[PDB]
């Protein structure tokens, strides 16, 4: 399920149709990390304030 | 490419399609008979051993006799930062050498450190989305764009179409930006969605990497 906190803001989006993701939801990440879209695909990252 | 036009068949014989499972996922540029260059983010998270390098293509929806297909043999990167998409450039050595002909030709690169000023007229191209969605392009598309420095990082070359909404779009990653016959950019990222009319499209600045490129291909 979705965890507390927010995903970090990102500067822009890579020009791929389907950037590969390493996670699809927060529960797939360890500890307090959230599954967040970066500039190019999703990864587990430390949360920022809500 | 949103808001552009069809290229004439083989108008840009250095234009390359990178494919997985027979499907285009990124553009690239032929820079020697046995090397292409693309965006690092294109190959960062795919199986490089599975990538097919398609030269001499025009219509991705047709069988084309003009095509030459290679695998990737070796990979070269120079400080790619996936968080910020800095140094978003990769050189891929092919498992063979292209036959140079009407439809497959090597691109020309600018001098090391060459920076383009506001207003320089360039041509973007690619097989990415047409927008609407009109879906993905079968036929290679091209688009006249203008270099801009505002709302662009010094570590990028950026372009914006004057007075209407047009620009690169998803699937155009890795494709060349041609300025005065030279490859100055590799399509990297957009902001505000494709063809926002506000945010310039951002390219990896090829001229910043020419000495590094030559160190590999020469
Ligand atoms: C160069 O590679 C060509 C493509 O190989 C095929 O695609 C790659 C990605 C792998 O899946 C591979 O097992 C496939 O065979 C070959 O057709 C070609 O012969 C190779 N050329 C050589 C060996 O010089
Ligand atoms: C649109 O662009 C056309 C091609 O531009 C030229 O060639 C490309 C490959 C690049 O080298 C670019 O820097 C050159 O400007 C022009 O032929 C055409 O005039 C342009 N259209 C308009 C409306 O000016």
């Amino acid at each position: 399920r979705r965890k507390p906190g927010k995903c970090p803001v990102t500067y822009g989006q890579c020009l791929m149709l389907n950037p590969p993701n390493f996670c699809e939801m927060d529960g797939q990440c360890k500890r307090d990390l959230k599954c967040c879209m970066g500039m190019c695909g999703k990864s587990c990252v430390s949360p920022v304030k809500a | 490419i949103v808001g552009g036009r069809r290229a004439r068949p083989h108008a840009w014989p250095f234009m390359v399609s990178l494919q997985l499972r027979g499907g285009h996922f990124c553009g690239a540029t032929l820079i020697a008979p046995n090397f292409v260059m693309s965006a690092a983010h294109c190959v960062a998270n795919v199986n490089v051993r599975a990538v097919r390098v398609v030269l001499g293509a025009h219509n991705l929806s047709r069988r084309e006799p003009t095509r030459q297909v290679f695998a990737v043999q070796r990979i070269f990167e120079n400080g790619y930062d996936p968080v910020n998409l800095l140094n978003d450039i990769v050189i891929l050595q092919l498992n063979g050498s292209a036959t140079i002909n009407a439809n497959v030709q090597v691109a020309q690169l600018p001098a090391q450190g060459r920076r383009l000023g506001n207003g320089v007229q360039c041509l973007a191209m690619g097989w990415g989305l047409l927008g609407r969605n009109r879906g993905i392009a079968s036929v290679l598309q091209e688009l006249n764009v203008t270099v801009v420095t505002s709302l662009c990082r010094r570590s990028n070359v950026c372009t914006l179409v004057r007075g209407r909404q047009a620009g690169v779009c998803f699937g155009d990653s890795g494709s060349p930006l041609v300025c005065n016959g030279l490859i100055h950019g590799i399509a990297s990222f957009v902001r505000g969605g494709c063809a926002s009319g506000l945010y310039p499209d951002a390219f990896a600045p090829v001229a910043q990497f020419v000495n590094w490129i030559d160190s590999i291909i020469q």
